[PDB]
């Protein structure tokens, strides 16, 4: 979707770009905000040779699963822990990323209209 | 494709043909067997109803007509037999066909193979030689002096003659020769 | 190999879809003279056939009931 | 009654679809006789030595003979200079050598000027 | 309508003949006359051509540099090296997100 | 040479032609290996529109 | 498109027969792509390089 | 792909040597009961060539969907992708339909 | 392997087959010499539709031009017999 | 290299003193010898030239060109015994006599280490040719055919010979060493512009340049067909080989007088491999395909890089031998039939499966199959046009569809379909034929194994 | 007529398939390319004395 | 094996086909069984898709419409 909807139909001024975004400080409507932390040594995906793409900030489940695979090779059935973790922690990411989109398309329009109306109250 | 052409068509020939490339196409349109007889026998009662015109006038008219509407609602992918000239089949055993004349060329050795297919083959052949000239007069004697006007062939008459010019009618390589 | 031709009298439109068809074309007052030629897609072994859905769920009962009783050994197996 | 089909010249008319076949003279019908025996007759000339039994070679064939000369040494002779021929020759034999011409000259001089700008990315460009 | 006495007389001949000519085609019993264990293909086919293979790639190809190139295996935390003994330390104390 | 009568029992077959008669100038093109102007269910000017 | 298929492959039962469309004709004459591209580019191809190349 | 669209041509020629080199599918009729196990094939194959669920055509182009519906892309070429792939079940119903099911088209000499 | 080697008694049974399934010809009086016009009183629409039943039940069509000429079933299994290379 | 010159002078008084029904034998064993002997010059140096004496050397392009000659020889004597058998024993020793005069004519022409010497061994290869043509050639445009084909070269030739002379009174020398090492530039004057046309146009008349190649249809049709293997074979590499030598002294003037020459070379190869699609005469196709590869060569010799001069030698010696094959390949359905019109015999796969077969074989190295010397001269120098100008390739691409139309329409038109009725005199293939088209092409391949022997010096 | 020369050229398509596949230089899946270009033309014109297939 | 052909008779068939079919069918269908009782993640999604619409500004960190 509805949101395609929402900015190719309705205000797009309110709406969060997807190539430009964020728009705001990290730290701005938060008080603080802790940095987010990272498992897997750089020397350690590069050992493990995971991918560009692949080394994100869930590169340990998956070099946990790999490891997993390699070490149980014939019972190609008997990795599905390490990937069931690797993909928790891939829905976690994703989640985060709805959060990141939801707080951007909510500070935009809460800025917009605020300012706004201090202008209307500048206008009277 | 046997048969020779004659100078143009009829009136009843082109109705006649018009009438089977209706239902062939009428069939391809309809795929089941019982639609197909229902709509067919439909179609030959339009086809009957105007049989009686005595005006040719009108009835060439009516053939026209039809003709239109046969190729305004034609089937733009009808059936077509495998063997016939647009379909699947249709030349696919061309390349196996080799003419009689080369078994003239084979080596004496291929030959010492098959000596009573060869003794046939020399037969065939003096038999072919003998009758030549007797297929010549007859089809001299039997030419209007202004050249023929169609590709009709006279039969044999006499005692023991044979049908002129048959030679590469009769031995054709086969439909399957291969 | 020396096999001969069935009896022509067998086939009948009675009973088949040609059997409406005549109906219809006697209702407009025409007939059909080649049914019999026809009727033989119908008469024998031909006489029916399955349905779409019928033919996608062709094996279904036998697997299904193969995956009922593995299912019930693995429910039955885990008890050791 | 229904909709019409216009032929094109990829795209032939229908002889069940054309007009001239049906109305037609006697006159007509005398043409198509006098065709057909010409056809017979050349027909008749061909299948007498096609089953000759003496023959050996190539049935030669006038009508290929003269399709092929036309096609080569028939036509200078029968050339003449003239405005269409003209016009014709002078534009698909130069119009080509000089449009070419203006873009190759066009590309490799905009080329040159970037290479002595010093800006054409030549980085790694051993072979030529 | 239908066909003329003379082409079908013609058509009779024609006929006629077309069938003792098929009819000559036939070959009679003689007529080509000619004129005058188990394993051994996995031996002439895979173990033959790999052994010439093997010999050509161990002693021929590879003595020379960059010619057989093998991407370096992958290494994970925990496991010890075959030549150096060296092994690679675990991996910072998961959060435990169970 | 697609327009000709496949039917008829030409000298050569295969290129639907008759010993003796007159060749098309343009035969070359036509061989029916080549560009066909038979004609279409679909007039032409039509196919060009719905295609474009 | 299973469900489509199947109640468009059910009503060729019915005893109705209608001339078809020009969806139909272009779906299945391949939308007259090999109609076109086929005969025009290679006459004009073959035809220039007869009269203009050659003669 | 390989397995099930090299398996459906086996199939169609299958069919086809036994009806004395007929392809068109208006000429052939009910194969489901005279053609038992090339039936249970070419209904395999139209399944996988579909994605049914746990087949071999599913754990590719199930996945090539859902990446196509969450990615940054043309939403032009999204429809075609959805649209195709419902055509895609409505050709192979055809050939079922047509060359399965229903009554014989093809000449009396079986 | 591929269909047997036809002949021409098998022919001529289909021919017969084909015939006297047709309603408008009755099967005791049609006889392998029998005329479509004059012995069995058929118009010309009735010879097509049998020319068409014919082609149908070998798979091959026939000429338009050959088909016309086609009067009893002599004549439909001596051109069907001469098509296929039949000569047993 | 006189261990080559003079067993070929030695041929001629062997043909002359041999039986009158010996002399094929004779003259093929020892032309095949002569072969063997020069197959030794292929053993060429990194840096300089092999040099043999005052008046001969041999170079890393000149080498696979006297290999080439030499080796064409017996095809030659093989594919002419059959037509001239019913000639005098006289007129057949004459015809021999002509063919080992081209080849010795050749043969020093290619190692000459002046450029009066090249010129005058380079126009002595037009007497026997001339003679070959107009005395053995067939029809009654032969006549013209050899008026075509010499007036054209010496109109071309004779500035060239102006050109030289004034050089040579000039710097002293036209030794080709001297002219290396001392090597001067160009200015940009008319009489500078002049002297380059002068100096080039001679060998575009001999490759043919478009425009410049009417002569080339008539006479390699008109000839019989050993003069149509030799005119295409090696006659018409004579203009590249000149080319490469004389454009070590037009330098800088070369960089922009090449314009005109490279749009005919680049819009004629569209325009030759365009006519090739509509040709009733088997032979004429085959000629205006050669016209097509000698504008590739002129193109790579005219843009003057590295990777173009080897495109330009690998490319000429597999034309050479390409072309010869290819017309070996008519002349036997002519011998049948008495005709060059393509398509009267027709199907003949049917009646020659193994000449079908090299049919096949012929046309594929044609269209520039991989990995046959074809395809790698001709990518050589289309990389190398590519670098020239980025716009080339989409003539080059036309160019490379173009040459596989036409070239599976002449197999599939000769070879495929059904065989024409009346013509019931096409004998089985010989042995003598079968041997010719594979001695023309298992060559090929062979130098297909080994490209840095037909690559030229600047690998 | 001709099973084992078809036997032979389904094995050389597959050769050069593999050489496609399996090539590290350009030249090389070049090769390969224009092998199994070459196999598919003599493939579908199997039977060339039909005008079909040769188009 | 040798089938006669039956001229507008149903064909000849030998049990092995219809056994073999059969089979088929039913190991097909049985391994679709097994594998969504095993696998029903893989077609009916395994997380739960969130709604952005109950985050609160809390979390999410968003100023009452004052600053
Ligand atoms: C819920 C969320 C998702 C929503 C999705 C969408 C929701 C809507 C659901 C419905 C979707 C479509 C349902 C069916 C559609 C139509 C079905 C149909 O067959 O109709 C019959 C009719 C023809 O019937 P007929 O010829 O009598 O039948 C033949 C005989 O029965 C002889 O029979 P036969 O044996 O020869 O059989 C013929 C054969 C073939 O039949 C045909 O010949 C016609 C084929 C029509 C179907 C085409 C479908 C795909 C269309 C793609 C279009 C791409 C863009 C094209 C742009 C063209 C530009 C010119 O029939 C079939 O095999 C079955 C056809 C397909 C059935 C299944 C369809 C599935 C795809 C569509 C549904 C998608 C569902 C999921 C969507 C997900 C979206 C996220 O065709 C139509 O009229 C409808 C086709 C649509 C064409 C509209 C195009 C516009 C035309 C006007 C142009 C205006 C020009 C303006 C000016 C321009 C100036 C430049
Ligand atoms: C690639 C496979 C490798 C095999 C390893 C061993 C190969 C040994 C072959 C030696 C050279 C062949 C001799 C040429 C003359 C042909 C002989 C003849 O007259 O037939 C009578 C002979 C007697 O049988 P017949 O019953 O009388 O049949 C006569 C009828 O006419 C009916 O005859 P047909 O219908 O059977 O047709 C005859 C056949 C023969 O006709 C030919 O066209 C064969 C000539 C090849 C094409 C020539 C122009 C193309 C340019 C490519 C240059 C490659 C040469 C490399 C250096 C080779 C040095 C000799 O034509 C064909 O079947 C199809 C031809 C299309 C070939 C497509 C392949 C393109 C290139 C693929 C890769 C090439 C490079 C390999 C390495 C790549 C990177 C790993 O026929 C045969 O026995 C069959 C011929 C064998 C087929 C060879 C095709 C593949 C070989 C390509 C070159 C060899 C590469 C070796 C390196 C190792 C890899
Ligand atoms: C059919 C195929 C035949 C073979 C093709 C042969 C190709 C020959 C073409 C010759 C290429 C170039 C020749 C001369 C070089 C430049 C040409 C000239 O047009 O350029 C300008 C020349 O300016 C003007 O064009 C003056 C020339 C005008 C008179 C020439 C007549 C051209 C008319 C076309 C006749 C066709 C010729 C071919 C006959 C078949 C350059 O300006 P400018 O800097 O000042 O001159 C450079 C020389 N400088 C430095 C000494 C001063
Ligand atoms: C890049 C430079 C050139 C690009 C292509 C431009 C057009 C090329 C013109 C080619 C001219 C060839 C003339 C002679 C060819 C041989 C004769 C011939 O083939 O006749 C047609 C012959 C027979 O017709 P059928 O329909 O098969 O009928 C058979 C049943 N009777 O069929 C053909 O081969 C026709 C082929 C011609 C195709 C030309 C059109 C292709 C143009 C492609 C443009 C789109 C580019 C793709 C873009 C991709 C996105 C990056
Ligand atoms: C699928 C879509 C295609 C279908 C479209 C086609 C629609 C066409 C339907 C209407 C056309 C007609 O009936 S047009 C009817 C034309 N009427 C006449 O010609 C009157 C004179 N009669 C004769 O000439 C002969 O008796 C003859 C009748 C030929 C019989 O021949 P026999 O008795 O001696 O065998």
């Amino acid at each position: 979707g509805a949101h395609l909807a929402r900015r190719y139909l309705g205000d797009a001024s309110k709406e969060p770009d997807p190539l430009r975004m964020p728009t705001f400080p990290p730290d701005y409507g938060f008080p603080e905000r802790k940095e987010r932390e990272m498992v897997a040594t750089q020397q350690e995906m590069n050992d493990a040779q995971l991918m560009l793409q692949q080394r994100d900030y869930c590169a340990h489940y998956l070099i946990q699963l790999l490891k997993c695979k390699r070490d149980s090779f014939p019972n190609f059935l008997a990795c599905k822990h390490e990937q069931h973790d690797w993909d928790y922690c891939e829905h976690l990411d994703y989640v985060k990323r709805m959060k990141e989109f939801e707080r951007e398309r909510r500070l935009l329009q809460r800025k917009k209209r605020r300012e706004q109306r201090e202008a209307e109250m500048a206008r009277g | 494709a046997f048969s020779a052409p004659a100078a143009y068509l009829t009136h009843q020939q082109k109705v006649l043909r018009l009438y089977k490339r209706a239902l062939r196409h009428l069939e391809s349109w309809c795929v089941h067997r019982d639609k197909y007889r229902y709509f067919a026998c439909l179609m030959r009662a339009r086809f009957d109803e105007h049989k009686n015109e005595k005006d040719m006038v009108k009835a060439t008219q009516l053939l026209r007509q039809a003709e239109e509407e046969f190729w305004y609602g034609q089937h733009p992918q009808p059936y077509i037999f495998p063997e016939s000239p647009g379909g699947t089949s249709y030349e696919r055993y061309e390349c196996y066909k080799v003419p009689e004349w080369c078994l003239d060329d084979w080596h004496p050795s291929e030959k010492a193979m098959y000596p009573d297919y060869f003794a046939k083959r020399e037969q065939w052949k003096r038999l072919r030689r003998e009758s030549w000239e007797r297929e010549v007069k007859q089809l001299q004697e039997e030419t209007p002096p202004g050249g023929p006007r169609t590709e009709a062939l006279p039969p044999a008459r006499k005692e023991g003659d044979l049908p002129p010019l048959w030679w590469h009618i009769v031995t054709r390589p086969r439909e399957r020769p291969m | 190999s020396k096999m001969e031709l069935p009896d022509y009298k067998q086939w009948k439109i009675e009973g088949t879809p040609l059997e409406t068809v005549q109906e219809k074309l006697a209702a407009r007052g025409l007939r059909d003279p080649w049914g019999r030629n026809e009727a033989w897609r119908y008469s024998g072994g031909f006489a029916n056939n399955v349905s779409f859905v019928g033919a996608l769920l062709k094996g279904f009962k036998w697997g299904f009931a193969a995956f009922v009783v593995a299912v019930g050994a693995e429910y039955y197996l885990e008890s050791q | 009654s229904f909709p019409k089909y216009k032929p094109s010249r990829l795209a032939t008319l229908p002889a069940t679809l054309d007009p001239a076949e049906y109305d037609i003279s006697p006159e007509t019908r005398k043409a198509q006789a006098e065709r057909l025996a010409i056809r017979s007759r050349l027909k008749r000339e061909y299948l007498l030595q096609y089953n000759d039994p003496n023959r050996l070679g190539v049935i030669e064939d006038p009508a290929l003979i003269r399709w092929t000369y036309a096609r080569s040494a028939n036509i200078y002779p029968n050339f003449r200079p003239t405005p269409k021929t003209s016009l014709l020759g002078a534009l698909f034999g130069i119009g080509p050598l000089f449009f070419w011409y203006y873009v190759f000259k066009t590309d490799r001089d905009k080329k040159e000027k970037l290479i002595q700008e010093g800006k054409l990315d030549q980085t790694f460009n051993i072979s030529y | 309508s239908g066909y003329t006495p003379d082409e079908k007389l013609r058509l009779q001949q024609l006929r006629e003949l077309r069938r003792r000519w098929l009819k000559d085609q036939e070959l009679s019993p003689r007529e080509p006359v000619l004129p005058p264990r188990h394993s051994i293909f996995a031996v002439t086919h895979v173990l033959i051509p790999v052994w010439i293979i093997h010999y050509y790639l161990k002693y021929h190809v590879t003595a020379k540099p960059y010619t057989v190139v093998e991407r370096k295996p992958r290494i994970f935390p925990g496991d010890t090296i075959l030549e150096t003994g060296e092994v690679i330390p675990l991996m910072k104390e998961f959060p435990d997100q169970h | 040479q697609q327009e000709r009568d496949p039917w008829y029992d030409w000298d050569h077959p295969d290129l639907r032609l008759n010993w003796g008669e007159p060749i098309h100038w343009d035969l070359d093109m036509y061989i029916r290996n080549r560009v066909d102007t038979s004609p279409t269910p679909v007039s032409w000017n039509t196919m060009c529109k719905h295609l474009f | 498109g299973f469900m489509l298929a199947l109640e468009l492959n059910n009503t060729t039962y019915y005893l109705k027969f209608k001339y078809p469309s020009q969806t139909y004709k272009f779906s299945n004459m391949l939308g007259y792509y090999p109609s076109i591209m086929h005969r025009l580019p290679t006459y004009h191809n073959l035809s220039m390089s007869q009269k203009s190349a050659s003669s | 792909h390989a397995f099930f669209k090299a398996m459906l041509f086996m199939c169609s020629g299958s069919i086809i040597h036994s009806l004395n080199d007929e392809q068109d599918i208006r000429k052939m009729g009910g194969l489901y009961k005279a053609m038992p196990f090339t039936t249970t094939a070419l209904i395999i194959g139209s399944l996988a060539l579909t994605g049914m669920p746990y087949l071999t055509g599913f754990y590719s182009k199930d996945l090539i969907i859902e990446a196509v519906n969450m990615s940054y892309t043309n939403a032009w070429a999204l429809l075609m992708t959805l649209i195709a792939t419902s055509l895609t079940a409505a050709y192979s119903t055809r050939i079922i339909f047509f060359a399965f099911l229903g009554k014989p088209r093809f000449p009396p000499l079986v | 392997s591929d269909a047997p080697p036809l002949t021409l008694e098998a022919i001529k049974d289909r021919v017969l087959y084909v015939l006297k399934l047709y309603d408008k010809i009755d099967p005791e009086k049609l006889s392998v010499n029998s005329h479509f016009m004059k012995d069995l009183g058929l118009d010309s629409l009735d010879q097509v539709e049998i020319i068409m039943a014919m082609e149908d039940e070998f798979g091959f069509e026939i000429p338009d031009i050959d088909a016309e000429k086609l009067m009893c079933p002599q004549e439909i299994v001596d051109y069907i017999a001469d098509k296929k290379d039949v000569y047993e | 290299m006189l261990k080559i010159i003079i067993p070929t002078t030695m041929l001629l008084p062997m043909t002359w003193m041999s039986k009158h029904n010996m002399i094929w034998i004779n003259a093929t064993v020892h032309s095949l010898l002569i072969s063997l002997i020069s197959l030794s010059l292929l053993n060429q140096l990194g840096e300089n030239s092999l040099n043999f004496s005052l008046t001969f050397f041999s170079d890393s392009l000149s080498a696979p060109l006297l290999v080439l000659t030499t080796w064409l020889l017996p095809l030659m004597l093989m594919a002419s015994q059959s037509h001239l058998s019913k000639e005098t024993t006289t007129r057949k020793k004459l015809y021999i006599t002509m063919l080992i005069l081209l080849q010795l004519f050749l043969i020093m022409t290619f190692t000459a280490t002046e450029l009066i010497l090249f010129y005058i061994l380079f126009e002595a290869t037009l007497v026997p040719t001339l003679i070959i043509i107009t005395r053995w050639g067939n029809q009654t445009e032969r006549l013209n055919a050899g008026l075509y084909f010499l007036f054209y070269t010496l109109a071309g030739s004779l500035p060239l010979l102006v050109a030289l002379v004034y050089i040579q009174n000039t710097t002293g020398s036209l030794n080709f060493l001297i002219i290396h090492y001392w090597s001067h530039p160009l200015s940009n004057s008319w009489s500078n512009i002049f002297m380059w046309l002068a100096c080039i146009m001679a060998f575009m008349v001999k490759m043919p340049l478009y425009g410049l190649h009417l002569w080339l249809p008539k006479a390699h049709v008109e000839a019989p067909i050993a003069g149509s293997m030799v005119l295409a074979a090696v006659l018409l590499k004579l203009g590249g080989y000149g080319m490469m030598r004389i454009t070590t002294i037009l330098n800088p003037l070369t960089n922009y007088m090449a314009y005109p020459f490279l749009m005919l070379s680049m819009w004629g190869m569209i325009m030759t491999s365009s006519i090739c699609l509509r040709q009733t005469d088997l032979k004429s196709l085959i000629a205006y395909s050669s016209v097509s590869h000698m504008a590739l060569v002129i193109v790579a010799i005219m843009i003057q890089t590295p990777w173009s001069f080897m495109g330009a030698t690998a490319l000429m010696i597999a034309h050479g031998l390409t072309s010869s094959m290819l017309f070996c390949l008519a002349n036997t359905n002519y011998e049948r039939v008495h005709s060059r019109t393509m398509i009267l015999a027709r199907g003949l796969q049917t009646l020659l499966p193994l000449m079908a077969t090299w049919w096949l074989v012929a046309s594929l190295t044609n269209l520039a199959l991989p990995p046959s010397i074809n395809l790698i001269g001709e990518l050589f120098i289309i990389t190398a046009s590519f670098s020239w100008s980025n716009i080339t390739i989409i003539l080059m691409g036309m160019n490379m569809m173009i040459t596989a139309l036409y070239s599976l329409y002449m197999l599939i038109t000769t070879q495929r379909g059904k065989y024409t009725h009346h013509i019931n005199n096409i004998k089985p293939s010989f042995t003598r034929e079968n041997a010719l088209m594979a001695l023309h092409i298992l060559p090929l391949l062979l130098l297909t194994l080994n490209p840095k022997m037909i690559l030229g010096p600047l690998y | 007529p001709f099973i084992n020369r078809f036997f032979k050229y389904l094995l050389l398509f597959l050769i050069t398939m593999m050489i496609l596949v399996t090539a590290n230089n350009l030249f090389q899946l070049f090769i390969g390319w224009e092998g199994v270009g070459i196999m598919s033309f003599l493939l579908i014109g199997w039977w060339h004395g039909r005008t079909d297939a040769n188009t | 094996v040798h089938i006669e052909p039956r001229y507008r008779q149903f064909p000849q068939l030998t049990r092995s086909q219809l056994i073999q079919a059969e089979f088929f069918s039913a190991t097909m269908w049985f391994w679709i069984l097994w594998r969504f009782w095993h696998d029903s993640d893989a077609v009916l999604g395994h997380f739960p898709y969130p709604d952005p619409s109950q985050w609160t500004d809390e979390e999410l960190g968003i100023l009452p419409d004052d600053e």
